[PDB]
């Protein structure tokens, strides 16, 4: 029961273990500045989504893909990364590489979207 | 070996801007359209996190000035407009029980004011200070004829600062430092995420600032830029000084039609004798809250240097005096009795007394155009308030002599909001992440 | 060895306040350019074996509807002429060259400075005036709104006739409208449907009688909040109109000033013909019958031993004590006396109710925005059903009623009391038989 | 069809093959009135599919979980609850513990991500 | 790659290669425009996204399901549909049978989900 | 055995109608309330679609309309009210540096206005052009006192065209016609697809189209129905036409206060000689111009069929003149020298052009705005790039100038652009079935 962000500066190991705290706050003249804002938290909200769904992740927290990890992004051992590390040190790390990672996600959906519709016709 | 895993709801964030809205718990600051606070605000402490605040590019402050003055206007835009009174007046002296401060100070003024018929006139007297008047060529004009139009504010509606509290949106947090002696342009070792700050008074003043929240520890020095000779100087004080202020004359108040459902307020006369306004701080409080002041200055000044205090070189009162809104009314205090001393390594029930002016037509938050017609109150007032802080200017004597001269500052109303918008800054939050893990798909 | 099992679309609601739009349907000062016109076909769930309790007294559709109304009306004078001008002293005698008793002092004749289009120049106008309108401040007279208020002059070529407003849900949310015929506003309704949209409901604006409204369809309805206290109005729906013909004889000429550039003032002429009083026909047999059933149905709260007896008005405004109403775009002022003056124990012969007439008008109870209501040219006549009546009683043997009124939202009330708005409330959870296989 | 809530009153049974009639009625200064009642429209409907997503049941208008009934809760027998009451009854019933089901579903889904994805890690 | 809509005018078959293209930037007084405009692209989204989670196509882009195609509404072969008409076309042809085809599905995937927790109680 | 297939992110559109915004990359049209723009805003070209365009149904034109005149009363309303000035004046003719050309056009009338104190009144002694004053019966008003309120034009603010980007909600898609030779109405070949449009500059005038874009290569005539009278044609020229205008007068500007912190502008008086407004174009130049426009005509109308121009038959000053905004002056100038002549198969053209300071603008009745006068001698230099001409109602086709209706200069620019909304949903058949 840490509350919101309270796993922040957490070993990523750990932090990743309270991920629905997080989740769960994101929907949580001087009527526009109100009206605004909330149109704001909603297309900041679908838009994650989104991704999500076009990465084959939509409706989980924890989602596994068939991209390869490059060492080039990073050779940082596990024992490295989801230990003695936390998830602020982290972004910082591969944020280079955020965009490509996300173009290889979609692409690797794609395929396997196409790939279950041909063997569902082989069937 | 490795694979691609995304997480949803990790727990980071990025330097952001967004809009925030107010939250509340006959004024001016519209706490009606704000929405109610949260009873029990959800405080949580992040332990190992490190955050970099930088009070001095917050634009916290930015929106809050603006919506200070916007909400300003909106209370005002309604009430009556007193263009009929912009008209030749024929002024005397008062003279009838006066003592030797108020001499001249205070006039007599007649005028032809309009009726609720078109087609009438009624002779109307009023007193008025003298810095609200100007002489024509006994014939005078108010000040903002050649400027501005008036509007007097609403009897009404209230100038008492209520707490606003700022609320982040979903999807944005506001973190907060905790680190005590935080200068306010640094890492932080010690922070939190709160959804609303909170409750800060948006009082209006100059040389000195009211009703703040005081420093944890000892004197926090911050500014900008300590070496440059053009930055302010923001002194946040450890314990309060309490300044006693009052306008001891009984003053009587009078309202005519001036026009259908419009009514004009004015002084009509006082009753017994007429004194000077003014400020009462403990002597022995301000020399004590200069020592504290002075031996965190040498921190960046050195001891070699002589730190000497004098009063504002000069411009308006606006920006020389010390000004506030004291139950109503409007005050502009000379501190000069303040800051009038020199400290070469580091050197009852006595009382410094401010003489003070008191303005009936203001021009707030350095704007042209727009001026305000600050009714009269009835009766006698006085009110009570903490300083706790000041701002400062510096005369970078320490340049090429022993002395060094800091001076009162301000009157730029963003740094009166950055003296309690310190400890925030506003970060968005970002879920979306990717790691390497042993997982994959199966297809 | 039961299961938890997440069910999404569930057919619940709970009770609940949102803000409510207008549709309307496809120039006025209802603005209805400003709703969006519904569906010409309207749908109705009938709710087979669904009892649920409603509260005409609570209900914020009528909070919301006071609300629109009186932002509408503000809005529409928002672009007209102020007549800031006509603030001044008026030199005024009796208009007596053609007058029965009936107005005899009422009107009268006002001559005085107005301005022009120049800034430079003035004219010399005259005018007729109701005397209501007009006070004296010492033959020299102002107008009634000089010390409280500016007066905006009602644009001419804005109708006031009410246009039927359905009012409709926001999506997540449901209008539940009550079906008994018998139902008094208050507790279970058997049997109930749901709307999207209300029916159309016609902002009729009247001080005692209501008029153009709903009838029951069995049996006259007392409905109140708590009928015990008599500080509280009492509702009176009927079963059947009592039409009522209301007239203003005088044949008005409208004439015109320029007042400034752009801007221009209407006013009464002259009158052509005789001058007679404003009044209204109701038939006095079917007001008699009308009014023994409301004591046939009051007896059933007060006991059949208890006498009960109908009086007029006691005190307050004008706008409180006289039936207040728009007839034709005029502001009628009649009295009821006539209506209401009878005790109840145990061949075209009507009631004439004169009526005055205003043209400064003091809307919805507020201080400080007056309107002036152009007079309009010709001779006015309007025919409208009283379909209900407000009533309050008075504090032995004999109880009294008196005409009501005075609170705007009692006329809403008695369209409102119908509909209850929830929200939708689709995700529940319920025991199954059904484990999750992981 | 019966229309839009025309299965309330109807057996908890019988209502429940009506969900896509009820599901698919969501969603579908007087400007602000307007874009209120639209802003608010949407943020209820996320708001209900974002627990539909946190406990697992993404997409579905039935979901059976992992969390066991308890008798504490209510003790009827399923006879009853099925046959006998409607939907607006029993959500009476059992307004109280609606946030402690609510709780466990969250927990309960968070703990079987965590387990998937060991054993595609162990695979 | 092609860009936004720089398939249309391609076939069908080809066409189906770039739904990721298309998908991506459906989402992404005075100003008061400009938050109509904001809300009405959320609105939108959201009702195509309703629809496919009530047909269970959530987070697919290519998604089969268990309607028959019915030679009334078109009878044309599959070589000619995917090979020689574009996505433009197709759409103006069976204009006609959306409204039917949109009520199958809605109906199939009711059955559906009322199987699958009858075969899971019965487990 | 074929089961429906659903798919999402097709590339399928429908015309339709939607708010759009614009994106502008001190002035009237207020840019900074516009979002700022892509620095390379990107086209994808849609080979192998054909579209249909139709310019006259097109209501992207209607929008910018509404938002022209919306933006264009924000800028007046937080400037002076000039009411203390619907006084009588005592005028006198200037001829104290006339040509014969400019024999009764400016008059000098001096009134009592107010000042700063409601108390005393200022004579005041000012120049104005005539179209604004009236006859009252040398007793005269501002043309406005009978039908409108003036509102000063606020100093600090230009009149200056600026252009204005407009762009597409997410969700709906600008197409555009990239065919050459086209006329608005009918299947385009070659389209393509932008989020915004091409910077437009709202430019006033009525009858020249000025500033616009050129025809790839020929004159194109468009109208709605070119053997219907009653339509307008919008020609296209695929050159411009340079055309010089100035108001040769050295003027000096005077102020006053009329009330509090309100300030009032006129011209004070002239320096020199005082001659008329007038706009040169070579005659060359126009003539070969206007040679090719009857050319295209010839095409719709017949061979061996006579081709006429003429003048504006009639109607306000603001329809028979071409009126346009030169420095922040509004000149009216006459075009019977350009279209004066008849046609069958270093020297320049001087049309006169009056000046006024009160202006009606957008056809409305109410609202008139004053036009400050500019210190100083103006001169601008524009391009003619295009008509609006209509048919005169035998052997003889009769054109004449047109204008009056401000959407006509919209459709000249928006006719290449198309709103349609995206359709990301659909279906098809494909053998494939789901397991169960
Ligand atoms: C720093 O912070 C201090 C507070 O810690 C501020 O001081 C307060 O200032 C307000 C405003 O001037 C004072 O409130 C006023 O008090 C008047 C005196 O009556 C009081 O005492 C009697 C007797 O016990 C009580 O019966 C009465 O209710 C009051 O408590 C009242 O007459 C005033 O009300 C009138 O004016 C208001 C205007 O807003 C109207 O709305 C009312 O209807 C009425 O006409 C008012 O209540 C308050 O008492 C002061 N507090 C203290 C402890 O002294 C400083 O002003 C602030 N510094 C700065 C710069 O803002
Ligand atoms: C209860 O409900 C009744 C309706 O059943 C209301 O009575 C109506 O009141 C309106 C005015 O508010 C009357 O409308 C006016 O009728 C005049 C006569 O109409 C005849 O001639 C026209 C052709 O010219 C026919 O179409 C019509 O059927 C009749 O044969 C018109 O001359 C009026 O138009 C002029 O004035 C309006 C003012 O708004 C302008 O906008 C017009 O442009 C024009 O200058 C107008 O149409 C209506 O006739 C009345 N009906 C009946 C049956 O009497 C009651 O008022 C209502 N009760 C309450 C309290 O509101
Ligand atoms: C902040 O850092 C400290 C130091 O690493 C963490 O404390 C350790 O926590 C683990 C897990 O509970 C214990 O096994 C260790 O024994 C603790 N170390 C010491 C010295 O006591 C602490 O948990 C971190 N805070 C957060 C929120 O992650
Ligand atoms: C507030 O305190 C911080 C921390 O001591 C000061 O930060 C230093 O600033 C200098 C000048 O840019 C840098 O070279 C140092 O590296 C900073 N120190 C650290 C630890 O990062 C800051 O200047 C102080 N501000 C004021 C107004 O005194
Ligand atoms: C400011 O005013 C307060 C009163 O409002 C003064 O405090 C009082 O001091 C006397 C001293 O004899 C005590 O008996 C009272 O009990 C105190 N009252 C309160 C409420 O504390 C204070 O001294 C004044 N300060 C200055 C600088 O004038
Ligand atoms: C209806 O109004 C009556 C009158 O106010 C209420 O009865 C009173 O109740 C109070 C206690 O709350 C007693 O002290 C009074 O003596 C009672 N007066 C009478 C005349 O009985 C009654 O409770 C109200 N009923 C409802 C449903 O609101
Ligand atoms: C109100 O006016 C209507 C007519 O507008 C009256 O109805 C008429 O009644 C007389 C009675 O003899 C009949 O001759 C007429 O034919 C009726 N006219 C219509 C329209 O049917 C009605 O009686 C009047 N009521 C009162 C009490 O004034
Ligand atoms: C603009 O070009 C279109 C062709 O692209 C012309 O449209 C044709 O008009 C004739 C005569 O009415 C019809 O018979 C053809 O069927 C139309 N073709 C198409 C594709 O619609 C149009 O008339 C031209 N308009 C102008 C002003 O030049
Ligand atoms: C008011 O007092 C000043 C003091 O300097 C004096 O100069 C002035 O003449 C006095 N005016 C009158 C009217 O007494
Ligand atoms: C003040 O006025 C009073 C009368 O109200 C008088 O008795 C007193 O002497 C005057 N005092 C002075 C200093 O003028
Ligand atoms: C002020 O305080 C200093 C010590 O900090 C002391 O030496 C000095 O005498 C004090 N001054 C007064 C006036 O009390
Ligand atoms: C209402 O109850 C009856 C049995 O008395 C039943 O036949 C009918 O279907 C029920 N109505 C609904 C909507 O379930
Ligand atoms: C100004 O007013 C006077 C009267 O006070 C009048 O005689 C004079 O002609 C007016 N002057 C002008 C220019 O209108």
């Amino acid at each position: 029961s840490l509350g919101f962000l309270g796993a922040a500066g957490s070993t990523m190991g750990a932090a990743s273990m309270t991920l629905t705290v997080q989740a769960r706050n994101l929907l949580s003249h001087w009527g526009i500045k109100q009206l605004q804002a909330r149109v704001l938290a909603v297309e900041h909200y679908l838009r994650d989504q989104q991704l999500l769904g076009i990465w084959g992740c939509s409706g989980k927290l924890i989602c596994c893909t068939n991209v390869p990890w490059n060492s080039s992004w990073s050779n940082r051992n596990l024992s490295e990364i989801w230990d003695n590390m936390t998830w602020l040190q982290w972004d910082k790390e591969i944020s280079n590489y955020t965009q490509i990672i996300y173009g290889l996600l979609e692409e690797s959906q794609n395929q396997q979207e196409k790939n279950e519709q041909d063997l569902l016709a082989l069937d | 070996n490795l694979w691609v895993t995304v997480y949803y709801g990790v727990p980071v964030w990025k330097d952001a801007e967004t809009t925030l809205f107010c939250a509340s718990d006959h004024n001016v600051w519209a706490t009606h359209c704000c929405v109610p606070t949260d009873p029990n605000p959800q405080e949580i402490h992040l332990e190992n996190v490190t955050e970099e605040f930088n009070m001095w590019k917050n634009n916290m402050v930015e929106q809050m000035h603006e919506d200070i003055i916007s909400l300003w206007d909106q209370s005002l835009k309604p009430c009556v407009k007193l263009t009929p009174l912009c008209v030749t007046l024929q002024c005397t002296n008062v003279t009838n029980n006066i003592t030797d401060d108020m001499r001249g100070e205070l006039k007599n003024c007649s005028f032809n004011m309009t009726t609720e018929l078109r087609d009438k006139k009624q002779k109307v007297y009023s007193l008025f200070y003298r810095l609200d008047v100007v002489q024509i060529n006994k014939e005078y004009r108010l000040i903002n004829c050649n400027t501005s139009a008036i509007t007097q504010a609403c009897p009404k509606v209230s100038f008492e600062p209520i707490p606003i509290h700022y609320c982040a949106p979903a999807g944005f947090a506001i973190l907060k430092c905790k680190d005590k002696k935080f200068n306010g342009t640094g890492p932080c070792p010690s922070v939190s995420t709160v959804q609303c700050t909170h409750g800060i008074k948006p009082v209006v003043s100059t040389q000195l600032l009211l009703n703040g929240s005081l420093a944890e520890e000892e004197v926090i020095i911050r500014s900008e830029n300590i070496t440059n000779n053009a930055k302010n100087i923001l002194v946040q004080l450890n314990t309060p000084v309490q300044i006693n202020c009052t306008r001891p004359n009984n003053n009587t108040v009078k309202s005519i039609r001036i026009g259908p459902g419009q009514w004009f307020y004015y002084t009509g006369d006082i009753i017994g004798d007429i004194r000077q306004a003014h400020c009462n701080v403990s002597k022995a409080t301000w020399n004590e809250t200069l020592g504290k002041v002075v031996k965190q200055l040498r921190k960046h000044f050195g001891n070699n240097t002589i730190i000497r205090f004098a009063q504002s070189s000069g411009g308006d009162l606006e920006v020389t005096t010390h000004s506030f809104n004291c139950g109503g009314e409007f005050f502009y205090c000379n501190t000069s009795g303040l800051f009038n001393s020199t400290w070469i390594s580091n050197t009852s029930n006595d009382s410094i007394t401010l003489p003070c002016r008191i303005k009936q037509i203001i021009n707030m938050w350095q704007r042209i155009g727009q001026a305000m017609y600050a009714p009269p109150i009835q009766g006698v007032i006085r009110c009570v308030s903490n300083i706790t802080g000041l701002i400062l200017t510096r005369d970078g004597g320490s340049t090429n002599s022993t002395t060094e001269t800091f001076r009162p500052g301000g009157g730029d109303m963003r740094d009166n909001w950055r003296s309690e918008l310190y400890k925030y800054k506003v970060v968005k939050i970002e879920p979306l992440g990717v790691a390497p893990t042993r997982c994959k798909r199966r297809v």
